[PDB]
């Protein structure tokens, strides 16, 4: 109230508001999810559309050919993330001829998010993702949050109603962890967990966006007539 | 951060002031009423001191005339400290542009230059402006005899006889009704003095609270001279013109 | 009133944040103290740990800045330190430029310029620390001197600082009122810290285990601090008295 | 007043406000230990299980520093992220010009530096952190505790975050329980029981444990994670203790 | 004195068809009178249709070529996947060399 | 190649009773080429006199900047500068551009208007200070000067004898010199009067 | 006061959002896409008669397959114009190709939250930005102060977008033919626009694949305004 | 450096230090701009609260950028230099790379750009100044007169008006300029300029300044008799 | 981190005063008395050591503090404010004119470098005025013997004899009393020790009174000899014992 | 340069 002014300044409940406030442009976002087996990792974004004259929005960017991520929130905001990503994962190749673990990813867009919220003059990033990759442990899924904090998980979902898609994904745990070896089964239960989250709409051709990596599968993107299998 | 702090030294009022330029000549305005006359045949720089201790040191001292060079003189209202600084980038300019070009700077260039610098402190920066008002007093041989003024808004105007400070409103009203374009410098000097002995805020014009000084052609032939007034001079032009 | 906030003047000609600053010098509690013998410089402060689960041999607040200057601090221990850091390598920067150790009443000086300059800068905050320094000088002898938040500082035949600082003053004043002297007319720095430590406990009204102090002592070319059995062999003669 | 708006501003009793604020950050986090021993330092930590989802055992909390210090933090996890970074940075270049790995001591006055000067200026905010750190040097085992305020000390043993009080209740009973000292395992195992008592007052969401050490004899004086069949064994431990 | 290039021998040959092209070079690398190795390849598929040598001193044969498959990756990154014509690669490569036009890669280069 | 004998030229400086002279050529050429008959080489800022040989650029140049810096310490200090101090700016001067210097041989001469002293002094292209009670010489010629001056000069010479002895001495190792020469100039300097006269010379 | 790059309690940038503010004051832009072409109007709106009104430049050539229409505070957009100008033929140095319209329109959006405490606020002016490339074919793209921009197969900006908008909802199908979408455009903008519409106080333009962005002089469009009215009276 | 952001956007999305910037302006004294067939006039008012003025070395209100286009201003008039001397260099510099002299539009263009600048670079305010820029580009006789504000926005104009009582003597222009019937010669153009400034200055004494620009460099100030002919002229054709 | 703060912190208020000046003069106000007086052979300046504790030893804190071997200083106000603008001063006398010149600079040009230092801390951003105002007492060649006041503005006066800080009212009137043209130094001190026990609470000694002169040269102060024409410094700070002497003829 |  008195302290929300910027990010350099505590709140007597030792809160910082401009983080919340930036987590807050992720609620208003649309839905996206991610889910993993054991082989591959999925993202599932419901693009958003400014009225029936327009483009859907795109929110799931390819960092390398091992990695990508989906966003919710501020778009500019993941071009400069997933664009620090790619450089990131592309340093990894030149230098040591490695390719990014997934997890080093997550530490240093933590890291990045971080010196946003203790200086005076910046502001935190209005943006959240969920990060895919395959790397040399296998499939794996990140959270991304502004507040720097990053988070390692089977499932999970972002973005406005993402309390239910995250609901569903924590009861079918189980059952999608072992969709091993069948990309379109894993596809199909992402599909599913982003329906829970629908209202007064569903997924169309151009509404639904895709994406998959894994064991022998790089970084790929489905969108438009490519996802009809899926509605 | 530290944004809480600034002023803001450099912003429009909603009436399209400069708030803090305002406020500067409204501090310039109890300064010691400072006059300057041109004549025909050389120029008067005339002002007051801020009111005396009997105990001052008044003959090594200056408080409001300054030389900037051996043609150019400046008379000071507001901040001494302030029109210091400014003093030495006008001394430092004048050598510049005779050290380019072997002449002897053109008054209105040197003039422009300061009230440039000026100006900058009111558009950018966001530190305060000077709080200092000049009167220029010159010549040079486009133009000859020159007054001009400058005030804390780096704005510049010319003159035949202009006054800065205090009570500029009865001074500058008295030179409107005796100036005329004919006035040799000695009569220039009397209405200078007379000027300043009306409007002061003091009980009576004495030499001790009195800066003088004279840019005439009254050396030997075609060249100029600034005679910076000593005290006993100034006492002796004060009986001349019978105000002591 | 914004004025209050950083290090400008208050219409009344004050620096409020540097007042404030004094304050802060007495968070912690303690009271220092020094005195100076023939041959040495003694300073004593209040070792309290209130914790069970500290490690007590870790905490402290006299610092060894070189070889021959000792300096104790009042105030909260991040700044103190900070302070330390900095004396320490100013008087190891003076060593290499000037070929010579920094005499204690220049780094002293040297601080208190450090500390004006937060009082007259604004993006900097002053410390919440009052230092004071101690050595056996080669030039002036036994010295004590001592810096505070406004950048003051002044050399002392003893001093005394902390909530109960008065107290202890006066104390001192009157030996020296009786004594007729500058200092402890001592030849050992083991009896000097038993004055010191004497005049602690009349001024303070308390008693004192080898675990409630703190002592360092600077001769000619070494200053030290003191173990708890060194202290506990100190506080024994007391007690013999 | 307003004093408390801005970092770096003393309060009319000598206070800053900000740094205070930051430490109502640090006691809202989930609990962290660590327990010196006779030769090396344990250090552990609650990991509140917000979901089903969170992969087990695949987010980590303690950070290794250099190769003999063990790091773990209570608040706002980045802030401690980014003091663990300059304390890597701050070991490296005493190593790269010294030769010798960083003491502890030295360490620990690296980072006490660094986050006091995060209280020097109002275009920085205090850190939203108490770190628990230590490890083996030359010298013996040594362990910290560092408050947003720069203040640290060393520890016989250590606790902050929400189970605080009653993680120090139960150290200063082993401090005088143990005068002559404590093993490393027996630490471990103290370690895990003494997290599953100050879970109690977090206990909506159930929690993970995690647990590190150095010892001189029991890893060489380096660094390592405790997992498989002697972390197992030290929950075995905790899990009898509650019950 | 440091003298800062080398020279690793080998030869590349470049031939155009109708409706292909081949791009050939020794696997021979050496310096002075030694052999480094009889098998080092030094023409590489570079994605987009597109192969590459670019022959002299390998040092810097090896920057290029990895600078240029870069610049093919960031290609796609920045202009939504479209493929890098050879005209276009072509010109992108100019930029590469004439970059380092005072302080050269010292390559002939074939693609 | 030798930026201190490109153009040419030489000053000389001799004190007397109550006096001091300072003398110059007039030539500035390229190489073998002489260009002009009226490259003075002598200055002044008030009653101080500073002759400068060397490359003409630099010369001019330093002129322009002791002019510059004598009126501003006028209208500072409220007094015209004097020999002893003018010597010590054009030292601090000169050697502010150690590494890159001013190609010059200053040389300065005047009368201590407070003490009545006549004061004379030379300088090295980097400084240094060259105080002396009877003569400094200057320029490509300077060899000459040196001799002309250590056999013809005498102590406490009336302001015309003194006249007679610098002019004879920059003449007669002009003469001998082919990049000096081509006219002449002598100032005699006394307490408050100060002539200046052309000499007649050979003009090859 | 309060930093110029803060968060609103909802979530949303407090300058952005009041940049977005100064954009409906601008005089109305309405773009529209065909697959023979893409269309950009604008309304002119001289604040007064004297004001030479083909002095008025809101509609701008970027390279020949690329075309701007703005609204708003137009100074703001003289760099942003600069910048993807120097943006397009720097491409086509470095590549020997035209650049793509979404390339031309993301390097133009990466200037938008460059600001703070880098230029002191956001643009106050939105930008249609039209063309053609070989992969997508003809495109609209409306580009914000926030950094984003959306492709439209149409799309109104400023004062009259509103109601323009819902308009052009209606009209627009996947066959319009070019000079459908002309006359489109003119209609719709005779109705939001205050004055009547006339060839003077309006303008269009097109980018076509085989002639590339032309301005259309007051002759050819005061043919199509007297061709519209007459299509209106006629039924 | 001082960074602050002074020009930012209101929550109506206005921004008003170069709202307030115009009030500067319209504070100013007025200046006007009327364009022949072949001429283009500039005239400006000269507040009358002084005298003892000296008019030989008093900045004039008209400067000269370069030989053929001219600049007046209405606001702050130590702003004004700033603008002046900018366009002033940058005349030279085009001369120096292009080998021909600015255009009018591109010199109007370039001052319009630099007003533009200060309205979204942090520490500066913006010029509460806006120009009239008039002449002709070169080996050109069509009149060019354009209009800058500190906003940047800049346009072209058969005649406009800046300062105090402005649009009192748009009003006037407005009904007394025909678009189809410039005025035709120099005589008739000064006239208009001088009847549209009569409407809100006072006596024609020394209150009014007029600037005549004609083809090739030919750019001439009417000194006050000139004017007060003018002046005289239309007070005696008043009386009907 | 770094100084943001490149605005200043002293502005005019609309009725045109200068706050901060004004609360520096107020400070000034409670400051220890000092004063200067000018004989026709030599300058005066002293002020009160009023010690913080009698346990500090006060001849270690010097009030009044030589800048050149013929200039010297005292103030009132803030002490630490003081002590660095000493610092300043002393160095401003080499690097801007002695490494130039050969020689010290004359009273009134240090004076007006100190002013300038003043008049920049009333200006620059982030910064407050100094505390304090100076009187600066020296002797050159051309200009003989002078006294000068700086105050936190920045702005210099020369004086004949001024006071400055708690009791500077009083004492300017009874300096205007007692003061005239043909004052012999001795007599100025004399003056100088009467004007200062009006304002003087406590302890009335040479253990309580700084005072320093500017007259005579010194050739037993100089450290060495063999040059002639160097021939010492005119600054000197009475004892403790030279006081006291002239406190029994008081 | 002269040397010494
Ligand atoms: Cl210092
Ligand atoms: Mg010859």
């Amino acid at each position: 109230n008195n302290y929300d002014g910027d990010t350099v300044t505590f709140s007597p409940t030792g809160r910082l508001f401009q983080v919340e406030y930036a987590l807050e442009a992720i609620k208003q976002g649309s839905v996206t999810v991610g889910l993993r087996s054991n082989t591959h990792a999925v993202l599932v974004a419901l693009k958003r559309n400014a009225d029936e004259l327009s483009s859907y929005q795109k929110k799931i960017i390819k960092c390398d050919e091992h990695m990508g991520l989906s966003l919710a929130g501020l778009a500019p905001d993941a071009r400069v993330l997933s664009n620090y990503l790619r450089q990131q994962c592309n340093y990894s190749s030149l230098v040591f001829n490695r390719k990014l673990a997934v997890e080093r990813a997550g530490h240093l867009l933590c890291d990045k998010a971080q010196k946003n919220t203790q200086s005076y003059g910046g502001r935190p990033y209005g943006v959240g993702l969920l990060i895919i990759g395959y790397d040399k442990s296998g499939a794996h899924l990140l959270e991304f949050q502004p507040s720097g904090n990053v988070t390692e998980l089977y499932g999970t979902a972002i973005g406005a109603r993402s309390q239910g898609a995250k609901t569903y994904l924590e009861r079918t745990l189980d059952t999608f962890i072992k969709i091993d070896g069948n990309p379109d089964e894993l596809i199909k239960a992402g599909v599913e967990a982003i329906s829970q989250s629908l209202r007064d709409e569903s997924l169309t051709v151009d509404n639904l966006s895709i994406a998959i990596v894994g064991k022998d599968t790089p970084f790929t993107i489905y969108d438009g007539e490519a996802v009809a299998k899926y509605i | 951060g530290s944004r809480r702090y600034d002023s803001r030294t450099t912003i429009f009022s909603p009436e399209g002031r400069l708030y803090q330029v305002e406020y500067a000549l409204e501090s310039i305005s109890h300064a010691g009423t400072a006059i300057g006359i041109m004549a025909s045949d050389g120029i008067v720089l005339a002002a007051e001191r801020k009111v005396t201790s009997t105990l001052l040191e008044q003959d090594t001292s200056t408080e409001k005339l300054y030389k900037l060079n051996d043609k150019i003189a400046v008379a000071v209202a507001g901040l001494t400290a302030d029109a210091e600084i400014l003093i030495n980038t006008a001394r430092i300019h004048a050598q510049n542009y005779l050290k380019t070009y072997n002449e002897d700077i053109p008054v209105e260039i040197l003039v422009r230059r300061l009230s440039d610098i000026k100006q900058g402190y009111t558009q950018h920066g966001g530190l305060r402006p000077f709080g200092v008002s000049f009167i220029y007093a010159g010549y040079d041989d486009r133009y000859g005899y020159q007054l001009y003024t400058s005030n804390p808004s780096g704005n510049y105007t010319g003159w035949k006889a202009i006054s800065v400070g205090a009570n500029t409103s009865a001074a500058q009203t008295l030179l409107q009704m005796d100036y005329k374009d004919d006035m040799k410098v000695d009569d220039a000097i009397e209405l200078a003095l007379k000027t300043l002995s009306k409007t002061t805020d003091s009980s009576a014009l004495t030499y001790d609270r009195l800066e003088f000084a004279t840019i005439r052609k009254g050396a030997n032939d075609g060249e100029v001279y600034q005679k910076i007034f000593k005290p006993q001079e100034i006492k002796d032009i004060l009986v001349k013109t019978g105000i002591t | 009133g914004y004025d209050r906030h950083i290090t400008i003047f208050s219409p009344e000609g004050r620096l409020y944040q540097v007042e404030y600053a004094f304050k802060a010098t007495n968070q912690t509690n303690i009271n220092s103290l020094a005195v100076r013998g023939k041959d040495c410089t003694v300073v004593i402060s209040q070792k309290k740990v209130p914790d069970k689960l500290l490690d007590p041999t870790t905490v402290s607040y006299i610092f060894c800045i070189s070889r021959t200057i000792g300096m104790v601090v009042n105030g909260p221990i991040p700044d103190a330190r900070n302070a330390a850091l900095r004396a320490k390598a100013e008087a190891a920067e003076f060593r290499y430029k000037y070929g010579y150790d920094m005499p204690c009443d220049v780094l002293a000086k040297r601080m208190a310029n450090l500390s004006q300059i937060y009082t007259q800068r604004a993006y900097m905050r002053p410390l919440g620390v009052i230092l004071t320094f101690v050595s056996v000088d080669e030039e002036l002898g036994p010295s004590i001197y001592k810096t505070d938040p406004a950048g003051y500082y002044v050399g002392y035949k003893a001093t005394a600082t902390g909530p109960k600082q008065q107290e202890i003053t006066t104390n001192l004043e009157n030996h020296f009122k009786k004594s007729k002297i500058d200092h402890i007319n001592e030849e050992s720095w083991e009896k000097v810290v038993e004055f010191a430590i004497t005049h602690m406990i009349d001024a303070l009204g308390t008693e004192f285990s080898k675990n409630d102090l703190e002592v360092g002592v600077a001769t000619k070319d070494k200053f030290f601090t003191l173990s708890a059995e060194n202290i506990e062999e100190r506080l024994v003669a007391i007690a013999e008295q | 007043t307003g004093y408390d708006l801005s970092n770096s501003v003393f309060s009319p009793d000598g206070r800053n406000f900000q740094v205070e604020y930051a430490v109502k950050a640090v006691e809202n986090g989930t609990t962290s230990i660590g327990i010196k021993c006779n030769d090396g330092v344990v250090f552990a930590v609650e990991k509140l299980i917000t979901s089903k989802l969170l992969v087990p055992q695949k987010n980590v909390k303690i950070q290794v520093v250099d190769r003999h210090i063990g790091c773990v933090y209570s608040g706002l996890i980045p802030d401690g992220r980014h003091l663990v970074n300059r304390g890597r940075e701050e070991a490296a270049s005493f190593k790269k010009l010294y030769k010798t790995p960083i003491p502890i001591p030295a360490f620990a006055d690296r980072l006490g530096q660094y986050v006091q000067a995060h209280t020097l200026y109002n275009s920085v905010r205090p850190f939203g952190v108490s770190t628990i750190f230590g490890g083996v040097d030359k010298n013996g085992a040594h362990l910290y505790m560092l408050e947003p305020s720069g203040s640290y000390w060393g520890y016989k043993g250590a606790a902050t975050g929400k189970g605080r009080q009653s993680a120090k209740a139960e150290l200063e009973k082993l401090v005088d329980h143990h005068p002559e000292g404590l093993s490393a395992r027996e630490a471990v195992k103290q370690a895990a029981k003494i997290i599953y008592l100050a879970h109690e007052d977090n206990k909506e969401k159930d929690f993970e444990l995690e647990i590190s050490w150095c010892s001189l004899s029991e890893t060489n004086g380096l660094h390592k994670f405790v997992k498989g069949d002697l972390l197992q064994e030290a929950i075995d431990f905790a899990q009898k203790e509650i019950n | 004195q440091f003298n800062p290039y080398g020279d690793n021998g080998g030869t590349i040959l470049g031939i155009a068809g109708e409706d292909f092209a081949v791009l050939a070079g020794d696997t021979r690398n050496i310096t002075d009178y030694s052999i480094n190795s009889r098998y080092e390849p030094k023409v590489f598929d570079c994605g987009d249709n597109i192969v590459m040598s670019a022959n002299g001193f390998a040092a810097d044969g090896d920057a290029l070529v990895k600078r240029f498959k870069n610049s093919v990756k960031w290609y796609h990154f920045d202009h939504n996947d479209k493929k890098l014509s050879i005209n276009s690669a072509a010109r992108n490569i100019q930029h590469l060399l004439y970059g380092k036009r005072f302080f050269p890669y010292y390559v002939h280069t074939i693609i | 190649s030798d930026p201190s004998s490109i153009n040419g030229g030489i000053v000389v400086a001799m004190t007397g009773k109550d006096c001091v002279a300072i003398a110059c050529d007039l030539r500035l050429g390229s190489q073998s080429l002489g260009v002009s008959n009226k490259f003075e080489k002598i200055f002044h800022y008030g009653h101080v006199f500073l002759g400068i040989t060397g490359l003409a650029t630099d010369v001019t140049t330093l002129n322009e900047m002791f002019r510059y810096k004598t009126n501003l310490y006028k209208l500072k200090e409220e007094r015209a500068i004097e020999p002893e101090t003018f010597t010590q700016l054009v030292s601090s001067s000169l050697y502010e551009r150690r590494f890159g210097p001013y190609f010059v041989g200053p040389v300065v001469a005047g009368i201590n208007s407070k003490s009545g002293k006549p004061f004379i002094a030379g300088f090295d292209l980097i400084g240094c200070i060259d105080e002396a009670k009877d003569f400094i010489v200057s320029g490509t010629a300077s060899d000459q000067l040196f001799g002309m001056c250590e056999s013809l000069y005498e102590p406490n010479l009336e302001p015309e004898d003194l006249f007679e002895t610098i002019s004879q001495a920059l003449l007669n190792a002009a003469d001998r010199d082919a990049l000096s020469g081509w006219g002449a100039v002598v100032y005699i300097i006394k307490k408050d009067e100060v002539v200046k006269r052309y000499l007649k010379m050979r003009q090859d | 006061d309060r930093g110029v790059s803060t968060f609103s309690p909802e979530g949303r940038l407090f300058q952005v959002e009041y940049s977005l503010e100064a954009i409906k004051l601008g005089s109305t832009a309405i773009g529209i896409a065909t697959k023979e072409g893409v269309v950009l109007g604008v309304e002119k709106r001289a604040t007064s008669p004297l004001l030479e009104s083909d002095s008025i430049e809101k509609i701008v050539e970027i390279d020949r397959h690329i075309g701007c229409a703005m609204s708003g505070l137009t100074a703001d957009a003289r760099s942003m114009i600069e910048h993807a100008r120097t943006a397009a033929v720097t491409h086509n140095l470095y590549y020997d190709e035209d650049i793509n319209v979404e390339s031309l329109t993301q390097s133009v959006c990466d200037l938008a939250l460059r600001f703070g405490e880098l230029m002191s606020r956001p643009f106050g002016v939105a930008l249609l930005i039209a063309g053609h490339d070989a992969d997508d074919g003809y495109q609209l793209f409306h580009a914000e102060p926030s950094g984003t921009f959306y492709r439209y197969n149409a799309k109104a900006i400023g004062s009259g977008s509103e109601g323009a908008q819902a308009e052009l909802l209606n009209e627009w199908h996947s066959s319009l033919t070019l000079k459908e979408a002309e006359l489109l455009v003119l209609k719709i903008l005779k109705q939001v626009m205050e004055e009547k519409l006339d060839e003077n106080n309006a303008q269009l333009s097109c980018i076509t694949k085989q002639d590339g962005f032309k301005i259309y002089d007051n002759e050819k469009t005061a043919e199509l305004i007297k061709e519209l009215k007459e299509k209106e009276a006629a039924e | 450096g001082y960074d602050r952001a002074l020009s930012i956007f209101s929550p109506d999305g206005h921004i008003f230090q170069v709202e307030y910037a115009l009030e500067a302006v319209k504070r100013g004294t007025c200046a006007v701009g009327v364009k022949g067939k072949n001429c283009v006039v500039l005239g400006c008012e000269r507040r009358s609260t002084l005298k003892l003025q000296d008019t030989r070395i008093t900045p004039s209100k008209v400067s000269k950028i370069d030989s053929h286009v001219v600049l007046s201003f209405s606001g702050l008039n130590a702003d004004s230099r700033i603008l002046i001397e900018k366009a002033r260099v940058e005349a030279q510099s085009h001369r120096l790379t292009l080998e021909d002299p600015v255009t009018v539009e591109y010199l109007t263009r370039y001052v319009a750009g630099v007003q533009q600048r200060y309205t979204q670079s942090g520490g500066v305010r913006p010029f509460g100044v806006s120009t009239l820029i008039a002449g002709f580009d070169p080996r050109d006789d069509e009149p060019k007169l354009y209009q800058t504000e500190p906003s940047g926005i800049y346009s072209s104009w058969s005649a406009q008006t800046i300062g105090r009582n402005s649009k009192t003597v748009r009003e006037f222009l407005e009904k007394n300029y025909d678009r189809k019937e410039p005025p035709a010669t120099v005589e008739e153009c000064v006239k208009l300029t001088v009847r549209s400034l009569l409407e809100v200055v006072q006596t024609g004494a020394k209150n009014i300044e007029i600037t005549v620009v004609k083809p090739d460099s030919d750019i001439v100030a009417l000194s006050s008799e000139e004017i007060n002919q003018y002046v005289t002229q239309i007070e005696q054709e008043k009386q009907e | 981190m770094t100084d943001r703060y490149s605005f200043s912190l002293t502005t005019f208020s609309p009725s045109g005063k200068l706050g901060q000046i004004d609360y520096a003069l107020t400070a000034v106000k409670q400051g220890v008395t000092s004063l200067g007086i000018k004989a026709t052979n030599g300058v005066v300046i002293a002020t009160e050591k009023k010690s913080s504790s009698p346990l500090a030893m006060s001849e270690t804190l010097s009030k009044v503090s030589l800048l050149t071997p013929d200039i010297g200083a005292v103030y009132s106000g803030m002490g630490p404010d003081y002590r660095v603008l000493v610092d300043k001063s002393r160095k401003v006398a080499h690097t801007s004119y002695k490494r130039i010149y050969g020689e010290y600079p004359p009273t009134k040009l240090l004076v007006s470098e100190v002013a300038k230092i003043m008049q920049e801390a009333t200006q620059s951003g982030g910064v407050r005025p100094f505390g304090v105002s100076l009187l600066i007492a020296g002797h050159d060649e051309f200009n003989g013997f002078s006294l000068y006041q700086v105050d936190p503005s920045g702005s210099y006066f020369p004086w004949k004899a001024t006071a400055i800080g708690k009791g500077s009212v009083a004492a300017k009137t009874f300096l205007e009393k007692r003061w005239n043209d043909e004052l012999e130094l001795e007599d100025a001190i004399h003056i100088a020790l009467l004007t200062l026990k009006e304002s003087v609470e406590g302890e009335f000694n040479g253990d309580t009174i700084e005072l320093a002169i500017i007259g005579d040269e010194n050739p037993d102060l100089l450290g060495y000899t063999g040059i002639p024409t160097d021939k010492g410094p005119r600054f000197r700070k009475l004892t403790s014992q030279e006081i006291n002497d002239r406190l029994e003829a008081l | 340069a002269p040397a010494x």
